[PDB]
């Protein structure tokens, strides 16, 4: 609760300041702290904060993967035993990193997801806790592996399903849903026939879409289609 | 694999 | 002391690990505790010592320097007031900035300069607390501005006048300590003739000894040699 | 001004 006491709206303007100076561990404690005034947020503030915790655990993604190659490669045939260290310091990393993804969760759990009733806030925070939940499934591996993964395809689905109901399908939001879905299914869900159908079917529906938009949405939204095909191009 | 941008 | 119930050896290794992460916070505290070990540090310990902190402080010096451009331009004439936000958020990264300085010549005074001996370890934790005095200069501001640009000065001096008798002029610690201590001249000290000087008479005695090395240290000499013609490019 | 890089 250390920014109990600051303003909201200097909690906002300083997310966006941490921003500019790349500072995102700052922002996402900014981003948070707003979170827990109790407002909703609007949709530059949502943005706010998913480029926060997007940059904070994208950097400890990275981090667990290149310490988790390095332990995988440590228990080979033929690898020295050099002891505990590698397995700590990537035990480290990874719990920070479920901290952070827990911490987001909890902010959609409280009580960002409940108070959402319009389309765009109940989609977009649904997506994030598709998200943060894909996160803990990329590291997990013991008993709730199973349970995490369908928490994943669970919040996924609902996002799914509001968002082919309430938006048009060039909406980025719902196109940046179905591309995430679809690497959820690809890479967490051993399920790339699925991955690869939802990437074409999502991408060729908003093509048909493009001709009712402005040039400055068209951008928006071949931006995320782009990334739908550079997918089914590794893909297939 | 590409994961959505923030906007 | 979190690190007081963690081997050295341990320490070093998951330093390594961080470098390989690009974890460059957890990499400055495993290199803390394994100074705060007691014992003197290697060659490669003392890099790992300076990789981490580099990092760290560079971070904190590239926001500090966004948000201080911010600052004066709220301050220029026809800028609305947007309140206190931005000077308490640069005054925020300023302060941990401070903090690790502080705890880099904490580090040096307790005990690494106290117990080097040997010119290349004497020289390098010399050169580096002129470093960090000197990072602590950039943000200076009030009544010891001066005495911590002189501080800076005396232990960049001190690093000299033993570089230059213990040491070759190819040597990549005394050329980096020279180039440092050019910038220092150009940048803190108000003195671009003496930062030219400087740079220009370390280039042409580290010519001259070129000669004598294999091809690997010629590569290591060279690269620095191409910082100081760089910056000697920059400043005439 | 560029200054030294860690070796
Ligand atoms: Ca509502
Ligand atoms: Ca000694
Ligand atoms: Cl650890
Ligand atoms: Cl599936
Ligand atoms: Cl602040
Ligand atoms: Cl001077
Ligand atoms: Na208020
Ligand atoms: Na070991
Ligand atoms: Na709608
Ligand atoms: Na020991
Ligand atoms: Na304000
Ligand atoms: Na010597």
């Amino acid at each position: 609760g250390a920014m109990g006491s600051m303003e909201r709206a200097s909690l906002i303007q300083k997310a966006k300041l941490a921003e500019q100076a790349e500072r995102y561990e700052d922002m996402a404690a900014f981003m948070k702290g707003a979170v827990e005034k109790g407002e909703e947020l609007s949709c530059e503030e949502r943005n706010l904060l998913s480029v926060a915790y997007k940059n904070v655990v994208g950097g400890q993604r990275a981090a667990w993967r290149v310490l988790s190659s390095i332990e995988q490669k440590s228990n080979e045939e033929g690898s020295e035993e050099k002891g505990p260290e590698v397995r700590e310091y990537r035990e480290k990393v990874e719990t920070e990193l479920q901290g952070v993804c827990d911490t987001v969760l909890g902010l959609l759990d409280s009580h960002l997801i409940k108070e959402a009733g319009d389309a765009e806030s109940r989609v977009f925070y649904l997506k994030m806790k598709g998200d943060y939940y894909r996160y803990l499934a990329e590291v997990a591996t013991g008993d709730d592996k199973k349970r995490i993964i369908d928490s994943a395809r669970s919040a996924y689905q609902e996002a799914m399903d509001i968002s082919k109901k309430e938006m048009p399908p060039t909406n980025p939001i719902r196109l940046g849903l179905a591309l995430n879905f679809s690497v959820f299914h690809y890479e967490i869900a051993n399920s790339p026939e699925e991955a690869i159908s939802l990437a074409k079917t999502t991408f060729d529906e908003a093509m048909a879409d493009l001709h009712t938009l402005s040039e400055d949405s068209y951008k928006d939204s071949t931006l995320i289609m782009q990334l739908l095909r550079d997918n089914l191009t590794l893909w297939t | 694999a590409h994961s959505s941008p923030a906007s």
